[PDB]
């Protein structure tokens, strides 16, 4: 009788027949990934398209029942999930226009081919092509052609496209009730309605410059260090005092510096860790890997994985016959089909890679008990973190030894854990200020803050500004580098990686302190422990159906981020980078550049 | 002598949809029992007021056996005081309860690709089933202060169909549950074992 009522039967007749729609679409896409073919494509799209009629019918009948007389908070999160209209709003011709800007610019960036002068026949692809170009390559001229030949390829292309993807994402998210785009994907970390649990949209962007200001010393000094080592391998081309060429940091756009490990390794003597060898030796295969996985996983007292996990998913390479695309990948079909798509092979970083992907399915099979709507992670940033604390307690060498990888012969020195900690330095902490930047820029020249004639002024100046990199060559404003990235391409958030990386260690300290562990935090591991399994359990099986405030509280007891988690995983890192960069110079000076002459 | 039904109603080769079980009323028999557990791995053999290992020896008027078809989480809920979508509006089994369900997993038999779209449940009624009422009405479930005129925003249909297919969760999979419910009354019994 009343509008609550209503609106429980209203989510029951959608929390069913979105079951059934999801799962014969996620079953689709999972047969056409593992089987590529014609017929597949077909099936994939006649099911996908049913998928999205019936969430627009089920989004006209939600707008029917309003919010503002609704109690109880579950009812009241799946109908603003299903109430939000998206793009709908937007008219039909501006509609396909954007959709048609968004295919034009993943296609452009998917078929992006640069030809050098020597042959216009001879053309590289971005992946694999200048990847390997410029991620191996220790040839200064080489690196700079590739860097700046693909940038003036493919940003040239994608600025108009950006333009109007801009001018139209920005009318739709005005249209939405929000200030601009940036508003609408900060949107996820907002929650209201729960007294001392708020979190206001603005209040990301103040928690993240906050987080950012204390994670500024860490990084000041690893960049100190990293140039330091890279001015020994290009005599002549870096400056002490100045900043790290942007193709010089071993990526396309310098989003991750693990390619610097080569250069920047602490101890060239120490052997690293591999247990490759041993792999080979013992003979292990995919369906070993994924049964040691699986153990570790019922160690910390986490569930066993369904049969049907281990019937129908395919873990190795399925010949030649027929094609398949196995970017690793945790399948959540629903109705209780979780499968694992990855091409496995008998490498340690594939080992990590089925213990993070399986810590996926763990989080999926978590929530299984939850509605519809609320079958997901309670923010973009909690699945990737929940899958890669797994990976880190699996790396750990006390983890590698137990299960016989290593010999327990081996000797675990201070020199092994920095050059360890300086590894995961140069992937981990390397990428935030990558990642703070670029969202940084996305958010103000999607609230307008910046003129479109200094689009790159702008970028190139809070570049430099905040993660410490100039560009080889001047840039106009014809460039759209931004835009040359994948994820800014093809319409994807970018700070879920930043919170991922501030939430993990988060994760990590918590269960840590709870498997009563003693020492440094970056040598824990939390295996044969069920009183951290059930800690990570208790947050796990709440979902989204929860404020992420409170889901974050229910394992590290805090309501918000905090860094001082990231810096302790750190400690023994930072101290000797600082003691090594004595005699260099930490800072740096934007004005100095490579082409000034 | 005097055979017994119970291999008829255990090996039937559709069984019921669980909105409409399929009630057969044992009356004359020998309630022979050695028969009934060589059937299959039961998932559920729980029994409720009778020695389950030894059913002999005990006389009862009338043996009441349902034929369903449930998901595997829904077996819990055929129970003496549970209560949820299934034991509220498509079957609950009286309080004072005395017999015992037995459910087991029917997957190669009772699912197909592309979904079997045969067996139906009811989600939306208007009260609570009581002990042992089965409703098959298939009238429409007005959920407004509205009076409804077929399908629509706030008139919804109330079977909805289980979609069995042979790659869902143990949970999910199509489960066939016989429930057995004796009745002792004062009158000539005929079903006891000896
Ligand atoms: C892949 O799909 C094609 C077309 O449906 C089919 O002929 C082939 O057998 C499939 N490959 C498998 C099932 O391994
Ligand atoms: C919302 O409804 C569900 C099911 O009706 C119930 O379990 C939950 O406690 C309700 N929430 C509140 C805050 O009462
Ligand atoms: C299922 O979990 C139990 C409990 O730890 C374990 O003993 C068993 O080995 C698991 N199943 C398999 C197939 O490993
Ligand atoms: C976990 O427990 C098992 C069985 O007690 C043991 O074999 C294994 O070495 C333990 N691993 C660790 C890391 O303690
Ligand atoms: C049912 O009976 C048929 C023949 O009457 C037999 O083939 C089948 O195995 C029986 N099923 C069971 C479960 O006993
Ligand atoms: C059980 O199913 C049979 C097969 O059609 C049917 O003849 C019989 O009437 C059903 N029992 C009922 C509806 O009580
Ligand atoms: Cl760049
Ligand atoms: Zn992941």
């Amino acid at each position: 009788s009343t509008i609550e009522e209503q609106a429980k039967t209203f989510l029951d007749k959608f929390n069913h027949e979105a079951e059934d729609l999801f799962y014969q679409s996620s079953l689709a896409s999972w047969n056409y990934n593992t089987n590529i073919t014609e017929e597949n494509v077909q099936n994939m799209n006649n099911a996908g398209d049913k998928w999205s009629a019936f969430l627009k019918e089920q989004s006209t009948l939600a707008q029917m029942y309003p919010l503002q007389e609704i109690q109880n908070l579950t009812v009241k999160l799946q109908l603003q999930a299903l109430q939000q209209n998206g793009s709908s709003v937007l008219s039909e011709d501006k509609s396909k226009r954007l959709n048609t800007i968004l295919n034009t610019m993943s296609t452009i960036y998917s078929t992006g081919k640069v030809c050098n002068p020597d042959n216009p026949q001879e053309c590289l692809l971005l992946e694999p092509g200048l990847n390997e170009i410029m991620a191996n390559s220790l040839d200064y001229n080489e690196r700079l052609w590739a860097w700046e030949s693909w940038r003036s390829e493919v940003g040239k292309q994608l600025r108009p496209l950006y333009e109007e993807y801009v001018v139209l994402k920005n009318e739709m998210a005005r249209a939405n009730h929000y200030e601009d785009y940036g508003d609408y994907w900060r949107g996820d970390y907002e929650v209201n309605g729960v007294d001392g649990y708020d979190y206001s949209r603005g209040q990301l962007i103040e928690d993240v410059e906050h987080t950012f200001e204390e994670i500024k010393p860490l990084y000041e000094h690893l960049h100190a260090y990293v140039r330091a080592k890279l001015m020994n391998a290009y005599p002549s081309y870096i400056s002490p005092i100045g900043c790290l060429p942007a193709h010089l940091l071993g990526d396309m756009w310098g989003r991750f510096w693990t390619n610097l490990y080569s250069l920047t390794v602490p101890f060239g003597q120490k052997p690293n860790i591999d247990v490759t060898d041993a792999m080979v030796d013992q003979a292990w295969d995919a369906q070993r890997i994924f049964k040691e996985a699986e153990k570790f996983f019922v160690s910390v007292g986490l569930p066993n994985m369904t049969q049907g996990f281990w019937e129908n998913s395919m873990l190795t390479d399925p010949g030649n016959v027929q094609k398949a695309v196995c970017h690793p990948t945790a399948w959540d079909l629903g109705k209780g089909d979780f499968r694992i798509l990855m091409c496995t092979k008998v490498t340690m970083d594939d080992f990590l890679t089925a213990h993070h992907e399986m810590g996926h399915i763990q989080y999926d099979m978590a929530y299984a008990a939850q509605p519809f709507l609320l079958r997901n992670g309670a923010n973009e940033g909690f699945h990737e973190a929940v899958g890669e604390i797994m990976s880190l307690s699996a790396a750990t060498p006390k983890h590698l030894k137990s299960i016989g990888l290593l010999s327990p012969d081996f000797q675990e020195d201070n020199e092994t854990e920095i050059n360890f900690l300086l590894k995961q330095a140069l992937t981990i902490v390397g990428t935030l200020p990558f990642t703070y930047m670029l969202e940084k820029w996305r958010w103000m020249v999607f609230k307008g803050e910046i003129p479109k004639d200094q689009w790159m002024k702008k970028w190139w100046e809070m570049k430099r500004e905040i993660v410490g990199v100039v560009e080889p060559v001047p840039h106009d404003e014809t460039y759209c580098d931004p835009a040359s990235l994948f994820h800014v391409s093809n319409d994807y958030s970018f700070i879920r990686y930043y919170t991922r990386t501030l939430y993990q260690f988060q994760f990590q300290e918590a269960l840590c302190q709870a498997a009563k562990h003693e020492g440094p935090l970056h040598k824990c591991d939390i295996s044969n422990s069920t009183e951290a399994g059930q800690k990570l359990f208790n947050m796990l099986r709440l979902g989204k159906s929860e404020p992420w405030t409170l889901a974050l509280e229910n394992v590290v007891g805090a309501k918000n981020m905090n860094v001082r988690p990231l810096l302790n995983y750190f400690e023994p890192l930072f101290t000797w980078l600082k003691d090594q960069n004595k005699n260099s110079f930490v800072g740096w000076s934007t004005d100095w550049s490579p082409y000034a002459d | 002598t005097n055979l017994c039904p119970f291999h008829e109603v255990f090996n039937a080769t559709r069984f019921a949809s669980v909105y409409a079980w399929n009630r057969t009323r044992i009356s004359n028999c020998v309630a022979d029992y050695s028969v009934l557990y060589n059937f299959a791995p039961f998932f559920a053999f729980k029994c409720y007021g009778v020695s389950p290992t030894k059913l002999n020896d005990l006389c009862f008027t009338n043996v009441y056996a349902d034929s369903f078809v449930i998901k595997g989480n829904e077996v819990s809920q055929i129970a003496p005081g549970q209560t949820g979508n299934i034991a509220d509006y498509n079957y609950k089994l009286p309080d004072d309860f005395t017999g015992c369900v037995i459910a087991w997993n029917s997957n190669k038999l009772d699912s197909k690709h592309s979904g079997n779209y045969d067996y139906w449940y009811r989600s939306f009624r208007k009260s609570k089933l009581k002990p042992f009422e089965r409703d098959i009405s298939t009238e429409i479930y007005q959920a407004g202060n509205k009076p409804c005129k077929g399908k629509g925003p706030n008139c919804y249909f109330p079977l909805e169909s289980y979609g069995f297919r042979p790659t869902y969760g143990v949970g999910h999979q199509p489960y066939r549950v016989v429930v057995l419910s004796f009745e002792l009354l004062h009158a000539p019994a005929t079903v006891c074992g000896p």
